[PDB]
């Protein structure tokens, strides 16, 4: 309708709520990692250390709190994680500065200076990024375990790093992307129930459940060829309309069996024509698929053209109308194995499918169906690192002083780059340093003089590579700490939240309706 | 139940456990009580001196006094009086430790104090055991040993129902030796006097009898709930009310209906089809033209009466009974039962195990009273049955124990030296609970009980010779306790009142 | 919504934890009470089980989550110490949370009670030794197992008929009893009995004078789908709707009756003779008089209402097969039981099939007259057994009765970790939360606690003499001399849940609501 909103009560409240979304996590972050408890309106208790959880769970705040669970998914997209970091990180970065340069007032030379911390982050990040090496596999493991000990999990880091390492090679896009940025599409990550990691069997290409339903269908052939419709089911899906009488039982049934009946004789013509695959993304029908599992033809039903797309070049089927009609082929070999591989009697058909784009599902094994699924998050932010070293070799090493890498030279620049703006610019060269200090106030001591100290350390010895260790709060080489922070993640996390910051800077009027 | 917490439990929901059990035995029990009115659900004025009843005529808000509660029913299951003694024993045992909590004496220590007492008391039980006297045949003997427990239960006549009581245990087993839980089963029926109460056996039918007898001699029922009103599953009794007519013409039907119903009980054999469903009018003169007898209106219970007695099934469904399904009596004859007109069948020879007291009086309360009163008599007998055992009437049994359970105490020592003392304590509330339904002070007659210092002749009852204390021999009163009932009186009581003294307050979700 | 900050986030965590806690030290120990929850039944449940009173009614507490959580493991890894599981945190969090209200970490002071653990878990196995599956040895242990469960008279009235029914184990591998538990109940004349059996009983029988009394040479017919019908292994259809059909449904009943008595009848011909041996038909529905009557002129024992679970401990016992008909059947089939016989106390008639081919089972029928004494008296069977099964099920054992207790406290010397106060504080909590098992004991009798407890260290502050508070006393006794002795599963284990679930309150440093 008619309505005006003012300024700092609408900035405040951005904070408001992303300083409380700033809080908890940054105790939670790190090594030193704290449950976030919800009380439900139910009663119950609910324990993260992600924040989206307790954010998502519960009543939306709706300026700050609506808008980093979103740039939350943006990041957590981005390189799999940090979602804690970004919106720690802009809600740090929203704080000091803004009543300070609002009570100063002015919103754009706090707006450049989101940039120039940004981009003080670049530089010395690549300046101080450690090359580790992807031709290592090692030189992955040192770091691929390192993002999947991020608060709770040193077990799985050892699994999932595995399936992480070559698989992210192996992962591709179907562009010939590369695979450094790869997606969890093409990385994709399906965990399979049951089994154990001694049953673990590495799957750098995609996982068709879809492939092996029965043991009637094709199994341990070496590689597929998938026969889509066209021919081999020929064309009739209908039925031939029969009668219908309220008072018999029987023709209510024989209406509906007269429907399946024409793609029993489609999966019938497909008998004959003996695809070891069929993909129908039309599909079949129930009884139709038993005449397509006589002739070991196993059936790829109402799936899209990119599923076969992929899986045909990840497996290396053709694609074809019919085996007697000829456009010759697609792909006889994109998969050097095709494994069927079962827990329970549902067979998950593992074809580990080289350079292909695929989805690269990876299969991993936890020690139940249930942790699985962190087993997954393990594989995933492994693949995390091995798609930021694919990408960037260098990275930043980490335990937090990479948080200071930035803030100090923040601080010389501040004195350098100058202007009004190094105002902006100091209280950002602030936002920086409180995380670190915060694994080092978890740890105490005292977290303030240590990261002064640290501070000096920055200029006197390194801003991060020689940085501080997050559970402990001592003087440390954040290599030799051997925690490394991928580089990209830098350039995500941060950029990511100065950005929201700046959107909440931006917005100092909020209708509703 | 209790959210309620606190420290509650314990110094506060067992005492007034006690409270609701109090009274309704101090005053309610010994030689007599005095009444309770009670009002049920069922609303009419219930006067209850018997613990069982008032207790569940009352209904538990505690769970404090829910446990103890059965404690005094089991009693009257396990013996027939001493069941307002789990009232004012059970009650009198654990408010003693209220002090030992404020005395700071814990739950679980003191309780080894009330715990080793009971048998130190079953340990001194059967000294003061006094004689014994069994004769199952006896009315006599019985009579003024079914006297102590209706005594506690009845302020109606003592030694009439004890003549009456004690006859028909005695009379409806003349054998006896072997006793049935219900041996007995009184015909209630109002009228005339509480005297005029008397004993039969077999089975009675105060409902509605008729047809006619034509055989007072031979017994043979089919009990049925089914009606003759036109219910019967050989045929399909079906009235038509769509048209005068067809009200009128199936009634004609319903000679021959009945003709398929009493005929079909009675071809099986009959004399009475005990009908505890309806009988329409043809055919009720059908059946009094077929001159079996019916009893009509037969509620469920006597049924449940009868259904025992002769092994037959009260069917809903009207079939010629099989051989399951049709009962025999001895005898099945008109007689004034208390001088009311009603059928009365006959099983003694049967097998008995059903005595009909006619309860007589001209209220109910008087044929509710001795009913009270009677079972405790019924209840006794079996109590005679297995042991002989005579220990003499409540208040003078309790003193010779406590005096040495004191001195128990002495030799005790241990902080449930006096935890036994308290034990101690819980013996003299039964003579109160005669000396304060008397209306005089046990302390009086505990200066005279351990004055006189003898122990088990020694006790006041209910009197009007109570103005002054006055202590009767209770051995010799005819007042005649048994060592199985204080036995399992003593036993429930320290049973029920020592666990819920273990008790802690109800957390709730 | 709502958020609960720092410590007031930490407070009613602790205070709903530790005062909760202090609700339940009635208990515990022999010197412990039962304690009294009625649930939403209204039932009476007078219980010296913490497992129980956990789950049952519980004030309304996010608190009331984790403890629901960890006591139940305790009970079922072991079957005791969840009486135990209550009371260690609260000291543990009293003292610790000391150091938070003098404002040191959660997070360090976590650290040193799981360093702590270790030379407990370490002085457990060290403290332990083998204490052999000899019943009496295990005696002595469900003595004191059920004491730590339940009150001592019921304590020890159970451990005759225990350590019995893990004495029938066939080395059977669990800690705990599964078919040694075969719960019979029955209303007593006595509130606290137990009919210890060897083998399955079946809950109710069929009594019948031409029925044979104890059968040695018992062909096990269990039976299912009855007389009602004929030759039939699925239960037909009835018209009772109608009193008319009611009345024609019930004959042919007899007919359907003849078909299975006689199909019985005979099938006792071929295997038995006619009655030269003893035979036993099971119908786990009601017998019908007639085959009740028909079976038993034959010599065979028809045997009424056996249930589905009774069915199947049924066939192991006899060594034989289970049948859902009466009818004529391969003898192999029929289960010989060298031992059925039917035993009628007051209404129940229980049916003893003895000599059981797998003595997998044993029998207990539960006496009492009131429900919670037959509510009750069943409880301390049920965890007793699995906590005294430990004393077989593991040949180590390891004192109860405090003991052990005062001595890893005493061998701890918290200075020994010095390198904080990270660990150098959470180990003091640690001695601490090891001797609440002395307290409560020391506490429920006469003095204190300590003025016993001190004792307890003091005494064995003279080392190796393993000194606790006498289990009812409250006062110093040695556990090790009169077998008093807590299993290898209850004192090891006890002390994970315990550090782990004041841990995780530890790493709540937030709760939303």
């Amino acid at each position: 309708n008619t309505k005006r909103e003012s300024g700092r009560k609408v900035q405040s409240g951005n904070i408001n709520a992303a300083k409380t979304i700033a809080d908890i996590i940054r105790t939670c972050l790190g090594p030193k990692s704290m449950m976030k408890m919800l009380l439900d309106p139910m009663g119950g208790i609910v324990m993260t250390n992600d924040g989206n959880a307790i954010l998502r769970e519960i009543q939306v705040q709706h300026p700050a709190a609506k808008s980093m669970i979103e740039i939350s998914r943006t990041q957590d997209e981005e390189v799999g994680d940090g979602t804690t970091s970004v919106i720690i990180l802009a809600g740090e970065m929203l704080s000091v500065a803004e009543h300070f340069l609002e009570q100063q007032m002015h919103p754009t030379v706090v707006i450049s200076a989101y940039r120039k911390a940004l981009d003080d982050m670049i530089s010395t990040l690549k300046k101080i990024s450690i090359p580790v090496d992807i031709s290592d596999s090692d030189m992955m493991l040192n770091i691929i375990n390192s993002s999947i000990t991020t608060k709770a999990i040193s077990r799985w880091s050892s699994l999932a790093c595995n399936i992480a390492l070559d698989a992210v090679k192996m992962v591709q896009f179907e562009e010939n992307g590369r695979k450094e940025i790869d997606i969890k599409k093409y990385a994709r990550v399906e965990k399979i129930p049951g089994g154990i990691i001694e049953d673990s069997c590495v799957l750098r290409g995609v996982m068709i459940n879809k492939d092996v339903t029965h043991p009637r269908m094709r199994r341990y052939i070496k590689n597929p060829r998938i026969v889509l419709l066209d021919s081999s089911l020929e064309y009739k899906k209908g039925e031939s309309q029969t009668d219908i009488e309220i008072t018999r039982e029987e023709d209510f049934t024989r209406i509906l069996q007269m429907e399946e009946e024409y793609i029993q004789q489609l999966c019938e013509d497909i008998i004959q024509l003996k695809p070891d695959v069929v993909i129908t993304e039309k599909g079949i029908s129930d009884l139709a698929q038993h005449y397509l599992m006589r002739a070991n033809i196993t059936a790829i039903r109402r799936v899209r053209k990119t599923d076969n797309n992929r899986i045909a070049r990840a497996c290396g089927a053709r694609i074809v109308s019919r085996p007697e009609e000829l456009r010759e082929d697609d792909v006889g070999t994109g998969a050097g194995l095709l494994e069927i591989k079962k827990i329970g009697d549902e067979y998950f058909t593992f074809i580990t499918d080289c350079k292909d784009p695929k989805a690269c599902t990876i299969l991993l094994r936890g020690a139940s169906k249930e942790i699985l699924s962190e087993v997954e998050r393990n594989l995933q932010d492994a693949m995390q690192v091995c798609r930021n070293v694919l990408l960037d070799p260098q990275l930043v090493p980490g335990g937090g002083a990479s948080e200071m890498a930035v803030a100090h030279a923040l601080t010389e620049k501040s004195k350098a780059m100058t202007g009004v703006e190094q105002w902006p610019y100091r209280a950002v060269a602030q936002a920086l340093e409180v995380i670190p200090r915060t694994l080092i106030q978890n740890c105490g001591a005292s977290t303030i003089r240590l990261l002064t100290s640290l501070r000096a350390k920055h200029t006197q010895e390194n801003c991060e590579t020689w940085g501080v260790n997050g559970e402990t709060g001592t003087l440390v080489d954040m290599k030799e700490l051997g925690i490394w922070e991928p580089l990209a993640v830098k350039l995500q996390t941060y950029k990511t939240a100065v950005e929201t910051a700046v959107l909440l800077l931006r917005i100092d009027d909020i209708v509703s309706g | 139940a209790k959210h309620f917490s606190g420290l509650e439990e314990a110094v506060y929901r067992n005492i007034q456990a006690c409270k609701e059990l109090a009274q309704t035995t101090r005053t309610a029990y010994g030689p007599n009580g005095m009444n309770k009115m009670v009002i049920n659900h069922l609303e009419k004025l219930f006067v209850t001196n018997d613990a069982a009843t008032i207790l569940r005529e009352l209904e538990v808000q505690h769970p404090a006094a829910k446990m103890i509660v059965m404690a005094s029913h089991m009693q009257e299951q396990e013996v027939g009086d001493g069941t307002n003694f789990v009232l004012v024993f059970a009650g009198a045992l654990l408010e003693l430790a209220e002090e030992l909590l404020r005395i700071g004496l814990s739950v679980s220590e003191v309780i080894e104090g009330y715990e080793i007492a009971c048998r130190k008391a079953h340990e001194i039980l059967p000294n003061l055991v006094c004689c014994s006297a069994k004769n199952l045949r006896d009315i006599d003997e019985v009579s003024s040993l079914l006297r102590t427990s209706i005594m506690s239960k009845q302020y109606g006549n003592e030694v009439f129902l004890a003549k009456l009581i004690a006859q028909a245990c005695v009379s409806i087993f003349p054998d006896s030796g072997h006793f049935n839980v219900d041996n007995i089963r009184v015909c209630k029926i109002l009228g005339s006097g509480i005297s005029s109460s008397s004993v039969l056996h077999g089975m009675v039918f105060k409902k509605e009898t008729e047809g006619d007898v034509t055989s007072v001699k031979d017994a043979k029922i089919a009990v049925y709930s089914c009606p003759f009103d036109g219910m019967i599953t050989e045929t399909k009794g079906t009235v038509l009310i769509k048209t005068a007519e067809e009200l009128m013409n199936f009634s004609k039907g319903e000679e021959n209906l009945m003709d398929a119903q009493v005929k079909a009980i009675a071809d099986t054999g009959a004399n009475v089809v005990v009908t505890g469903g309806k009988v329409a009018d043809m055919a009720l003169h059908y059946a009094n033209k077929y001159n079996i007898m019916l009893v009509r209106l037969n509620s469920k219970w006597d049924l449940r009466r009868l259904c025992k007695t002769v092994g037959a099934t009260a069917l809903p469904r009207l079939t010629p009974p099989v051989l399951e399904e049709m009962g025999h009596c001895d005898s099945v004859y008109l007689s004034e039962v208390g001088d009311t007109q009603v059928v009365v069948f006959k099983h003694e020879k049967e097998d008995g195990a059903i005595s009909t007291i006619v309860l007589r009086g001209s209220t109910d309360n008087l044929m509710d009273d001795i009913e009270r009163a009677v079972d405790d008599g019924v209840n006794t007998f079996k109590v005679l049955t297995r042991d002989k055992r005579l220990v003499p009437g409540g208040g003078a049994t309790e003193i010779e124990l406590a005096k040495q359970i004191t001195s128990y105490g002495e030799t005790c020592p241990g902080l449930e030296q006096y935890a036994i003392k308290k034990f101690a304590e819980a013996f003299e509330a039964i003579p109160r609970a005669l000396a304060e339904n008397s209306g005089v002070k046990a302390n009086e007659v505990i200066s005279k009980l351990y004055a006189v210092h003898q122990e088990g002749n020694k006790n006041v009852g209910l009197d009007i010779e109570a103005e002054v204390p006055a202590v009767k021999d209770m051995l010799e009163a005819g007042i005649l306790d048994t060592y199985l009932g204080k036995y399992w009186a003593i036993k429930l009581a320290t049973n029920a009142a020592v666990t819920v003294l273990r008790v802690d307050q109800i957390i709730m979700a | 919504a709502e958020v609960a900050r720092a410590q007031a986030a930490l407070a009613v965590n602790i205070s709903a934890a530790r005062g909760l806690q202090d609700v339940l030290r009635t208990n515990l120990g022999p010197k412990g009470t039962m304690k009294m929850l009625v649930s939403g039944a209204g039932d009476i449940k007078l219980t010296k089980d913490g497992n129980v009173l956990l789950h049952e009614m519980q004030i309304q507490h996010p608190t009331a989550s984790l403890i629901a959580k960890v006591a139940t493991a305790q009970d079922d890894i072991t079957g005791d110490g969840t009486t135990s599981n209550v009371l260690i945190i609260g000291e543990l969090l009293k003292q610790a949370d000391l150091y938070i209200s003098e404002g040191l970490h959660p997070r360090i002071i976590t650290e040193g009670f799981e360093a702590a653990k270790e030379k407990a878990l370490q002085f457990l196995e060290e403290v332990k030794v083998s204490r052999e599956m000899d019943r009496e040895t295990l005696i002595d242990v469900a003595r004191t197992s059920l004491r730590t469960k339940v009150h001592a008279e019921l304590a020890d009235v159970l451990t005759e008929a225990v350590v019995d029914s893990i004495l029938a184990i066939k080395k059977q591998d669990e800690p705990i009893d599964l078919f040694m538990i075969e719960i019979m109940e029955m209303k007593h004349k006595s509130e606290t009995d137990t009919s210890l059996i060897r083998g399955l009983v079946l809950d109710h029988g069929a009594r019948h004078p031409d029925m044979k009394k104890r059968v040695e040479d018992a062909y096990i017919l269990t039976c299912n789908v009855s007389l009602e019908y004929e030759k039939t292994e699925v239960n037909s259809g009835f018209f009772y709707k109608s009193a008319e059909e009611r009345e024609k449904l019930v004959k042919a009943e007899r007919k359907f009756i003849e078909d299975r008595v006689k199909k019985i009848i005979e099938l006792k011909r071929k295997v038995c003779g006619d009655s030269d041996k003893g035979f036993v038909v099971i119908n786990q529905k009601g017998i019908d008089p007639f085959s009740l009557d028909a079976l038993s002129k034959e010599g065979i024992v028809a045997l009424r209402r056996a249930k589905r679970r009774n069915m199947e401990r049924l066939t192991l016992a006899c060594g034989g097969v289970a049948l859902n008909s009466f009818d004529d059947l391969s003898p192999d089939c029929l289960g010989h039981a060298g031992l059925v016989y039917e035993y009628t106390l007051g209404e129940e008639k229980f049916t003893f099939i003895e000599k059981c081919n797998n003595p997998r089972s044993v029998t207990l029928l539960i006496k009492g007259p009131n429900k919670h004494t037959l509510t009750q008296i069943k409880d301390a069977v049920r965890d007793g057994l699995r906590a005294v099964k430990n004393a077989i099920d593991d040949g180590c054992v390891v004192p109860g009765a405090g003991a052990v207790e005062v001595a890893m406290a005493e061998a701890l010397i918290k200075h020994k970790p010095s390198v904080k106060g990270r660990a150098q504080l959470g180990v003091q909590a640690f001695a601490d939360a090891l001797l609440i098992i002395p307290k409560v004991l020391a506490q429920n009798s006469g003095f204190d606690l300590q003025e016993t407890l001190v004792k307890i260290q003091a005494e064995h502050s003279e080392s190796g003499q393993l000194v606790g508070v006498d289990l009812n006393t409250g006062e110093p006794m040695v556990a090790a001399e009169v077998g008093v002795w807590d299993n290898y599963c209850v004192k090891k284990q006890l002390l994970h849940s315990c550090t782990v679930i004041a841990t995780n309150i530890l790493l709540v440093d937030e709760i939303m609501r």
